[PDB]
């Protein structure tokens, strides 16, 4: 679970050190920059059922071949399992904006993700087009504040760049 | 006179060039650090237990010429594999000499210094598979799972590499049989302070050379550091 | 490791005997059934990456407790770790049918694995339900009774090689129980 | 001689007296060692770049047909060709006995000999700056060899 | 470049051993089984230009979504680079008919495929659809022999299984 | 390894100087404009993983000899390594832009890289084009002139950061030539 | 490494070619004598331990300078190392003769073997003869014309394979020089 | 302007009726077949110069008699008016793929064309040979999608039928 506070202690444990003044300056980044990322994290959790349903069908409206038999979304319980997987990742962006790092993204949703989506024949283009629909449908003053929309977007396309 | 291509007989440019002077610095820099690393082995006047060459009378000189034949197989590596051994040993020496900018700038020039630091720092702190024995069959199978994964670099496509080979002559592998079990029992007959140094060296070794922020990899290493000292680099086929 | 052709040497050496025609009753029939064995081994490796996903997904629709939060197959780290070991255990039983003997299983895979999984938190109920799907899938390809893909063969019987691969799979089931 | 002449008087001396200029060019490649007989190449391909321009220098050592000229001969009496062979190898071993100051002087001055006398383009300026032994082997074509 | 020769002389070199009668027995197996796969070699080598045409459109018949803008076959120039990629995989599977092992697949087509197809957003399920259209249309005593068909289909599934 | 605040600490060590107010004026102009530098590093690394496929496939479609048979980006092993070192360089130029000085660039990546690319048989001029397209997109992403991607930033003049990363990309193009 | 089959692959890969019918006539004539090639190297390995002692003791009786005090075969180590790399170059020429190509020769044995013999001061003109004395022994064993060993073998022509191992030994003799 | 919307309410006005529950189903067909006729239209918009350059000289490679004195393309103004009149026609083919019906063709391009081209001696068979050249120039996985080629080659041979 890599955060700002975890990378400055794993370096000092590697060099066998007490936390010096350089490491104490890094936790200041979890003070004034921590205001915006704490704002967008609970605001995503306060609107979380609306972002998954209204982007989850926008993925399938792009990829209309998925309701064919022999594909993934042929029946209802696999389309309902699709809605759980978008709710998994928007919980993680809600998770990662709290802890300040890319911690819960990489330990849970990224490591090993390139093998499971290959073996279960799941298209990785539909995973990233679903989440990029949420990114370009961000109005800057209405979804969240101005600088939280930076940190909402910059944590979002890190999840794009891992699957793409 | 005219060059060796046309109308000449004898060989020329018999001169210490810029690269052979670079190479003669490179071997003396590599011979200096193992001298400092074997200084940590024989730290007192008496020798450590862990540098016996063999036990059979013929096993001493046969252990030399087998390991000396490994050094020619470094030289016999293909030009993709030589350049692969440059930059990972450049990377893992910054991990080894951790915070010192003078020690990391010296390893970005000299290349066999990088081949000498990453062996001896794993043998100063004895974080190799020859020095650690797992205590439990939980950890024995845990270290056998990672050692089976590191042998896949020896055989990438079902053809074993040059680096995987123990012997090059007849009867050389059976001498390599009796050394490693001799290295296993010498790893088992260590002192009360020796085997608990390795248990806290290796989970401190795997957390800096291979983990990089993953909570799952350090939690396996802090339960089983015998898998951590079986984690070697990507250069060697074994 | 051993195989079918060195299964006879490890019993005959204890009486220190030559291998005669009394010992050749099984191995002269082994090379008559050798091409059927190679036709069988080629069919298991053929759909093998789909065989893994046919095994782990059938285990999930049998028991949804592992996709529960805190269940042992919750994350992509934990799901791909038995997408990894879906093709470890399938690989050595492809080695076992090719060798004619399961001597490769208990010395590099099965020893210590039974007490391993209780310390990692891998549950013992679904690990039996992981391997038991691949038993029924294996005999669908030895006897070509797979109901949604057919493979080209020469006609004949394979009831010996069908029960032989399921006699290899339950050794994994007799291990981790 | 007109392109290594320093002043206007010295370029007037090289015009009127043609034996002066032919010995000016010879003495200019002794005060720096820009000859082939003192150039030792560093790398093996630097030797092969020297031999690539050395074959063109022997092509003017023949006539237009291909008969061997009188300019490039290497012996006059019997055994003198071996006597020229036994002597020039002792020169080339003495080419290897220079100092590090003398190697670093002639490395930077063989390129200066090559890039100011035999280059009107950019690619010969790149070859002179990179392989100084290639620039050392470009003779002047007043010599036969 | 695995084959019958290059693995058993590799085990002979890894031990430092000599080629003994364990090792020469394998090349005798590459005399009997080699005559079957060489009978499928010139059948594909003379008729490759038609089998890549039948495998080419069957990639896009099963997946009509690739001709949409933004995806892999978005114009009729990138579609032309898709047909070369089936033609390369038809050429590497021809070489594995000849060497006996899966060497020209594993050295030349497999290694690194599960990185660049993810990086260039190339959907791997379209590649396994284009290979499997060739595989099920061996009417086995017309294309080749009964023995060559069970060998040539034994390399095509290795393109299926390494891509999934 | 050194950075921009640590760039004048070693010029002050060579002349034994205490760091005075005439020298510190450039560093307070750095740290006041450093919030733009934070706003420009994430402009690259958010779009970096398609930027190498924007560049390496841009190198193929300009110079199609690489994907010719025998070429350096022909096989799937080699094209995996080229897309690897396309983003290895993009990892390090994002490092040196963030640190404010290029001292991380020519000791961990560019040092020894030219004779590495010579000995591998890599065509050097095409790797000039592979990093030139990454130069041409770096100043396109910084100034929000990227014509299919506009990210919202606080408005103001930002061409100094564009000229700083364009002064780092030709350090790659000159050290490997 | 490669073999004689995959040498035809890389000669057909660079011209983007499928192996056509005219190029299959070489490989079908290669496997027509595939019984002879296994019969050839089975004569060599069966007499291999005496062939090296035929070889390197034949050079001491040809030239006494190796057993001079201070010479290259003065030390019981250095004689044993001359035994050791005398059979390795026998081991690799038997690897290449079974493989039908020298693709194992120039990359697992002959890379850098010259300049490691330069750095010890190894007399190369003796090792020119020490390779070539095994060339005289290899052509006899492959033709069953050795004057102290007539082996049980089937009759027929084998002279092109005699020149094949003769075209392998001078390859070792060229790269040593 | 015959389309799907401008026929179901030109029949709802001819009986004095409301928008029926019949006609709300006919606009549900406009949702489905849009993505094959929009993606066939957007492919024509970024490729128009290329496709009417090749369609126009298919008239003049075939019919060399048109440069004779008194014929249709007898000077350079008439050659420029020939390539204009096939630039207009495929612009209307681009228009019919947006409206979704055959509306913009038969009221801007086809109505009058029997009477205009007869009076000015412009041959119909040279107009057909340009449009029938690009009907079988269309390649089914390479140029556009599979069903997108159906929509694009429905309005083309509508125009070949209505001219002939
Ligand atoms: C920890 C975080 C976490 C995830 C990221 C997902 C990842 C994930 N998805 C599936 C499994 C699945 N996931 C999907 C989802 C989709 N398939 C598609 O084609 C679309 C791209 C997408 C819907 C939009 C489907 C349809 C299945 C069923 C396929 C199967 O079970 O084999 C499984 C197997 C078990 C299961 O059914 O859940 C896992 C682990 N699950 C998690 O627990
Ligand atoms: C019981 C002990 C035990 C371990 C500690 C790990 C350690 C480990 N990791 C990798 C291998 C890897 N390890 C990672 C690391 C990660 N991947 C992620 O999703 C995270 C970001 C990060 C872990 C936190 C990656 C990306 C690879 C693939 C690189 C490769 O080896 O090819 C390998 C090589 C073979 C393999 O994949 O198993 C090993 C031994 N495996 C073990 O068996
Ligand atoms: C916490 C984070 C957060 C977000 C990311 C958004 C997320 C969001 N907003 C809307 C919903 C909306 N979003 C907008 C805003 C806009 N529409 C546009 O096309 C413009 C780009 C932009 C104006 C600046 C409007 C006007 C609606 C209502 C109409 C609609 O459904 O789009 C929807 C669809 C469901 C709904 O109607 O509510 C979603 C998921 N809201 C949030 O609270
Ligand atoms: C600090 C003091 C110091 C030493 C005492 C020596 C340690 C040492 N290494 C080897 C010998 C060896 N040592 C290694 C080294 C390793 N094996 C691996 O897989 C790892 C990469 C790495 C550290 C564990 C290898 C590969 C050999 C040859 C194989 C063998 O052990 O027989 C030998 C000969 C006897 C033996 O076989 O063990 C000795 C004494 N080096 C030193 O620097
Ligand atoms: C290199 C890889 C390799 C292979 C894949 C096999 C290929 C193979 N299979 C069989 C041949 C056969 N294989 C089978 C087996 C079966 N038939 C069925 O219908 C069942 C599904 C299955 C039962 C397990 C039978 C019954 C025969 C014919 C009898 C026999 O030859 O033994 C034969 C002999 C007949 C022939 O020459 O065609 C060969 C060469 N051999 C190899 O060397
Ligand atoms: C050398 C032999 C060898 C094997 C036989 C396999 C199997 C195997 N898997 C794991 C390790 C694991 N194995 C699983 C697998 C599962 N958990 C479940 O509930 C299911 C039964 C199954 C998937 C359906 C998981 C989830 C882990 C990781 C444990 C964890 O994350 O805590 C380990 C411990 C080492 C490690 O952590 O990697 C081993 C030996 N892998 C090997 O390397
Ligand atoms: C809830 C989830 C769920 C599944 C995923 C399947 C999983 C599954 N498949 C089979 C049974 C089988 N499963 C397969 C596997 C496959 N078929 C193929 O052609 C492919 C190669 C591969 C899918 C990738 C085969 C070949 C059989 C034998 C019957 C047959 O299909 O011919 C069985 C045993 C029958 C039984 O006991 O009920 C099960 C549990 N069933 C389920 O209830
Ligand atoms: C010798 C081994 C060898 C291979 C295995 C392939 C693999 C491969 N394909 C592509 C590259 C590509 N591959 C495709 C292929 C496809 N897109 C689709 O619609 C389908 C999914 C599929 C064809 C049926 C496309 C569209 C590109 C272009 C991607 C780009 O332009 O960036 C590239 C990048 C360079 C290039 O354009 O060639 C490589 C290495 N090429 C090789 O030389
Ligand atoms: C080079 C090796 C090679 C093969 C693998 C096959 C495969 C194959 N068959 C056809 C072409 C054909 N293939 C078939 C065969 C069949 N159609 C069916 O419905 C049955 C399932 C099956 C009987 C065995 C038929 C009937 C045609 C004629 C056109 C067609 O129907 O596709 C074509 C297109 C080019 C051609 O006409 O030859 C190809 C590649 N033919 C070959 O030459
Ligand atoms: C830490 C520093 C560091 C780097 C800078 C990179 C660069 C790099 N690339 C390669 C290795 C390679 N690099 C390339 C790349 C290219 N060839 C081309 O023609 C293109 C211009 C370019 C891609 C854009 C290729 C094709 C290979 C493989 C060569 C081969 O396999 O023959 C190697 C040798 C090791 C290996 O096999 O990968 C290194 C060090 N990797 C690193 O670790
Ligand atoms: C011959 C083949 C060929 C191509 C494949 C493209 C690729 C390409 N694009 C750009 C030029 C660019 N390339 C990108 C990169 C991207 N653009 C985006 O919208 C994404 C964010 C990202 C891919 C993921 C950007 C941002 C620019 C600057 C212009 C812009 O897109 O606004 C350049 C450099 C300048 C130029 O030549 O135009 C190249 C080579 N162009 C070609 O000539
Ligand atoms: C943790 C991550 C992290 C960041 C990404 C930055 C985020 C960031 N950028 C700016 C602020 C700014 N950013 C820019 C940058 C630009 N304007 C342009 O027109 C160009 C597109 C681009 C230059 C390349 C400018 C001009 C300002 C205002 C000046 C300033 O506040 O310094 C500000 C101050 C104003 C605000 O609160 O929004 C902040 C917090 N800081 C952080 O801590
Ligand atoms: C002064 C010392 C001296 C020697 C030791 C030999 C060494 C020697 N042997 C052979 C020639 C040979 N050498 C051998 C080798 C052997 N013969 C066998 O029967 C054994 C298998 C093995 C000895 C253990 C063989 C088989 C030949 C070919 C002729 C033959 O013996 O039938 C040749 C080349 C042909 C020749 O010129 O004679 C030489 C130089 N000759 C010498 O002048
Ligand atoms: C406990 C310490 C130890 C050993 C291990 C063995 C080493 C060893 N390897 C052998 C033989 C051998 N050696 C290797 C190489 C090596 N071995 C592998 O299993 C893999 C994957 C390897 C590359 C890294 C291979 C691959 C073989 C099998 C070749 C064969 O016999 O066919 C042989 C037999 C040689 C012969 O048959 O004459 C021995 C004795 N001895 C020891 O003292």
């Amino acid at each position: 679970m890599k955060s700002v506070i975890t990378t400055v202690v794993s370096a000092a444990d590697a060099a066998g050190r007490f936390p010096s003044n350089s490491d104490l300056e890094s936790i200041q980044g979890n003070i004034q920059r921590s205001a915006a990322r704490l704002e967008a994290a609970e605001k995503l959790a306060g609107n979380h059922e609306a972002v998954v349903k209204e982007a989850g069908d926008a993925c399938f409206a792009k990829y209309a071949y998925l309701k064919n038999p022999g594909e993934a979304g042929e029946n209802q319980e696999k389309i309902n399992k699709c809605y759980r997987d978008v709710d998994h990742y928007m919980r993680l962006v809600n998770y990662c904006l709290v802890v300040g790092g890319t911690g819960p993204l990489d330990e849970w949703g990224i490591a090993g993700a390139r093998e499971v989506y290959r073996t279960l024949n799941l298209p990785t283009s539909a995973y990233v087009a679903s989440i990029a629909y949420t990114r370009d449908r961000l109005c800057v003053p209405r979804d969240m504040s101005a600088q939280a929309g930076v940190e909402f977007s910059a944590y979002l396309d890190y999840l794009i760049n891992a699957l793409s | 006179q005219t060059g060796l291509v046309n109308s000449k007989f004898s060989a020329r440019m018999a001169k210490k060039t810029a690269k052979q002077t670079k190479n003669k610095v490179d071997e003396y820099m590599a011979r200096s650090v193992q001298r400092q690393y074997k200084q940590a082995a024989v730290a007192t006047g008496v020798y450590g237990t862990q540098c016996t060459e063999g036990t059979v009378k013929g096993a001493a000189e046969a252990s030399r010429s087998a390991a000396l034949s490994r050094q020619f197989r470094i030289k016999q590596r293909s030009a993709f594999s030589k350049a692969h051994d440059l930059f990972e040993f450049r990377k893992h020496a910054i991990i080894a000499a951790a915070g010192c900018s003078y020690e990391e700038k010296m390893v970005t020039r000299f290349p066999k210094l990088a081949a000498a630091m990453v062996l001896g720092q794993t043998e100063m702190m004895r974080t190799c598979s020859r020095y650690v024995v797992p205590e439990s069959v939980e950890e024995e199978y845990m270290a056998a799972s990672v050692d089976k994964q590191m042998k896949r670099r020896g055989a990438p496509g079902g053809v074993y590499s040059l680096s995987c080979a123990e012997g090059v002559a007849k009867g050389q592998a059976e001498i390599a049989r009796v050394s490693a079990l001799g290295a296993a029992y010498r790893a088992a007959s260590k002192s009360a302070s020796a085997v608990t140094a390795e248990r806290y060296n290796s989970m401190a070794y795997g957390r800096v050379h291979f983990a990089h922020g993953c909570s799952y990899e350090e939690q396996q290493f802090n339960k089983y550091p015998a898998a951590a000292a079986a984690m070697r680099s990507d250069s060697y086929g074994y | 490791m051993l195989d079918a052709f060195s299964r006879v040497v490890v019993n005959s050496d204890a009486k220190a005997a030559y291998v005669g025609g009394s010992d050749l009753q099984a191995l002269k029939s082994f090379i008559a059934d050798g091409n059927k064995r190679l036709d069988a081994v080629n069919s298991i490796v053929s759909n093998a990456s789909c065989m893994v996903s046919d095994a782990v997904s059938g285990m999930i629709c049998e028991n949804p407790g592992l996709i529960s939060p805190g269940g042992n197959c919750y994350t992509n780290r934990r799901m791909a770790a038995c997408l990894r070991d879906g093709e470890i255990i399938l690989r050595y039983v492809s080695y076992a049918l090719l060798a004619g003997d399961a001597s490769v299983l208990e010395d590099r895979c099965l020893n210590g694995l039974k007490e391993t999984y209780i310390a990692l938190g891998v549950p013992t109920n679904s690990s039996i339900r992981a391997v038991s799907i691949m038993k029924a899938q294996a005999v669908a390809f030895i006897t070509n009774t797979a109901t949604e893909r057919k493979m080209s063969f020469a006609a004949g019987d394979c009831t010996s090689l069908a029960s032989e691969v399921a006699s290899y799979f339950d050794r994994v089931g007799a291990a981790i129980s | 001689a007109l392109i290594l002449a320093q002043n206007d008087h010295q370029e007037k001396q090289y015009i009127k007296y043609p034996k002066l200029a032919a010995a000016a060019l010879m003495a200019s490649t002794e005060v720096t060692r820009a000859c082939q007989r003192y150039a030792v190449p560093e790398s093996i391909e630097e030797e092969f770049l020297a031999a690539s321009v050395d074959k063109v220098n022997k092509m003017r050592g023949t006539t237009a047909s291909g008969v061997y000229k009188s300019s490039c001969v290497e012996g006059n009496a019997k055994g003198q060709a071996e006597q020229a062979r036994v002597a020039a190898l002792a020169v080339a071993f003495r080419s290897a006995q220079k100092s590090a100051s003398q190697f670093a002087a002639e490395r930077y001055a063989q390129s200066k000999y090559g890039r100011d006398l035999f280059s009107s383009t950019h690619f010969e300026e790149g070859y002179a700056n990179t392989y100084p032994a290639m620039a050392a082997a470009k003779r002047a074509s007043s010599y036969g060899y």
